[PDB]
């Protein structure tokens, strides 16, 4: 079980850490988040009290090594940094656990929650979409541009989203423009799945990426990315029957995770109905459906 | 962004566009079958794409051997509307292409963005006007190379004969919108009035009547008239108490 540890908490802050947030008070003796289940990626988030626009986080895992928080006063954040001295980091922690200065991450054993939430989900994906190769972790925040938003300003600070775009070249075969625009399984199977991502587990890592994004920093971009290749596969008439089953799982535990009082800003009316109703998977996401009909009625 | 009363007056600039309707395109008669059960028979249709400054007319005719074995006909229509004017663009030069095609009707234009990809510089507009492109087929030269086709034509017309000789495109177009509301309306009673005078002719080489600009001003008063008769004998409105603003607003508001 690995540990983030806190330099301090100079600021009020509502930390996260997956699904999971408790609120800290300025200068509470707080040293971090101990007992981090392994084999996930993980996302701490941050939402100052005092200013809840400051809004973000580090997409990280701790087998690629040792992170810590410590507050910037002067760019006014929470920074995640890797601890390279293994030696020094396992005796900050060990004294922080002995201290009981830790908030322990509140895993309940019959709770598969975040791992049918990350299941496609891989720190070396996530470091593509989000560009700082000299850090092992990933900065997200909640108004971070996607590159499809930036071509309809700041390269480097971008989410690297795959572009779906529907009215593009890349999606309609000259000669088969009424086909491929009513029938998206040749823009899926072809040009996304072997074509770009190579396989649909690469394919269903960004869309659930995109979502966690979309939820964890109301990320605008992220939104429209979740629901764009949730579109993709609904207007294809060919897909694989182990990416709809997998797709219903995936769509499922999001809409079960999706706080109730945010459903009216991060779902799509127009894709949630096409998809469950309309499209030509609209009978093969029985989960998926029983659940929004159960939980978000009102938006069908 | 949508063509309307507003912005008129950028249809008879020197900037290309092109008007496409696509009403006359699938054309069925409804009949019973031996049974007792409904069919459909598809006749000959057409693509309306006008040029309203040159009154350069496309007609695209579509020969009912495009339906065959094919379904979900209106759906096809609309893209097969949009193949066909991507297939017309792609043979006109570089400089004589449209830099704007206006849809008479919205469902026209997801189908023509997704055929003209190729031309990213040429915007497909919708429009609010309610134009009468489909009375296209009350026009008897027109009907008459539809109906005699026997495979896909393209024929070339100049919808305002030599009007643009004597008046502007913005007049040429008022004229024609009026006469086509005129046919649209009530048909009989339209060519009635254009044909009333039997010793003005429609020449050869012309699809109306050859009028002096005397005898087009008592036409066009004729065609006003017959709008507001019509539109009288369909709200049981009694028209000869009307005003002429409240007149002009249901030819406007037509
Ligand atoms: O329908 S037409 O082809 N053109 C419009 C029209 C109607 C009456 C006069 O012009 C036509 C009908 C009847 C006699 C000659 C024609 F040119």
């Amino acid at each position: 079980m690995n540990t983030v540890p806190f330099t301090s908490a100079p600021i009020e802050v509502t930390i996260g850490i997956d699904q999971y947030s408790f609120n800290v008070k300025e200068n509470q003796p707080f040293h971090g988040i101990k007992d981090i289940p392994i084999g996930h990626v993980h996302v701490i988030h941050f939402q100052h009290a005092d200013n809840s626009s400051m809004r973000y986080g580090y997409w990280f895992d701790c087998r690629m090594g040792n992170f810590y928080i410590q507050y910037d006063p002067k760019d006014g954040l929470y920074k995640m940094m890797e601890e390279r001295d293994g030696a020094k980091f396992e005796n900050i922690v060990h004294n922080f656990k002995e201290r009981q200065m830790m908030v322990s991450y509140p895993k309940i054993d019959e709770d598969d929650t975040w791992y049918n939430l990350t299941e496609f989900v891989q720190m070396d994906k996530i470091r593509k979409i989000v560009r700082k190769d000299e850090n092992q972790f990933s900065y997200v925040d909640s108004s971070m541009t996607t590159v499809q938003e930036n071509e309809l300003s700041d390269p480097a600070h971008s989410l690297n989203y795959t572009v779906i775009n529907f009215k593009s070249r890349e999606a309609i075969r000259p000669g088969h423009e009424m086909e491929d625009f009513l029938d998206k399984s040749y823009y899926l199977n072809t040009v996304m799945l072997q074509g770009i991502f190579k396989n649909s587990s690469n394919y269903f890592g960004e869309l659930q990426f995109a979502f966690l994004n979309a939820m964890f920093f109301g990320n605008y971009g992220s939104s429209l990315q979740w629901h764009a290749m949730i579109e993709l596969i609904c207007s294809s008439a060919t897909v694989p029957k182990h990416m709809l089953d997998k797709l219903d799982e995936i769509l499922y535990y999001q809409i079960k995770t999706l706080p109730e009082q945010y459903s009216d800003i991060l779902l799509n009316e127009r894709v949630w109905n096409i998809c469950l109703y309309s499209s030509f998977q609209k009978n093969s996401l029985h989960n998926t459906e029983k659940i929004m009909e159960n939980k978000y009625p009102e938006l069908l | 962004g949508a063509m309307n009363s507003s912005n008129y007056a950028e249809l008879f600039n020197n900037d290309i566009k092109l008007f496409v309707d696509d009403t006359n395109v699938y054309r069925v008669t409804v009949h019973k079958t031996f049974e007792g059960n409904v069919a459909t028979k598809a006749i000959n249709g057409c693509i309306f794409t006008l040029n309203p400054k040159t009154g350069h007319l496309f007609l695209k005719i579509i020969h009912t051997s495009v339906w065959a074995g094919q379904k979900r006909l209106s759906q096809l229509a609309k893209w097969k509307t949009a193949e066909e004017v991507s297939a017309l663009v792609r043979s006109l030069p570089k400089e004589e292409q449209p830099k704007q095609i206006i849809v008479t009707r919205k469902a026209m234009l997801d189908p023509l963005e997704v055929h003209m990809l190729d031309f990213p510089n040429i915007a497909i507009r919708p429009t609010e006007l309610r134009l009468p492109f489909s009375a296209a087929m009350s026009i008897d030269k027109l009907s008459d190379v539809v109906m005699k086709a026997t495979e896909p034509q393209m024929v070339l017309f100049n919808i305002y004969d030599d009007w643009l000789d004597r008046i502007s495109s913005y007049t040429a177009f008022s004229r024609l919108t009026l006469l086509l509301r005129a046919l649209k309306t009530n048909e009989e009673s339209a060519k009635m009035i254009l044909l009333s005078d039997p010793t003005i002719t429609i020449k050869s080489y012309h699809l109306w009547p050859s009028f002096t600009d005397e005898q087009w001003i008592t036409i066009e008063s004729q065609m006003r008239d017959l709008i507001l008769t019509e539109y009288g004998r369909k709200y049981n409105v009694n028209i000869s108490a009307l005003t002429q603003t409240e007149i002009k607003d249901i030819i406007l508001g037509q």
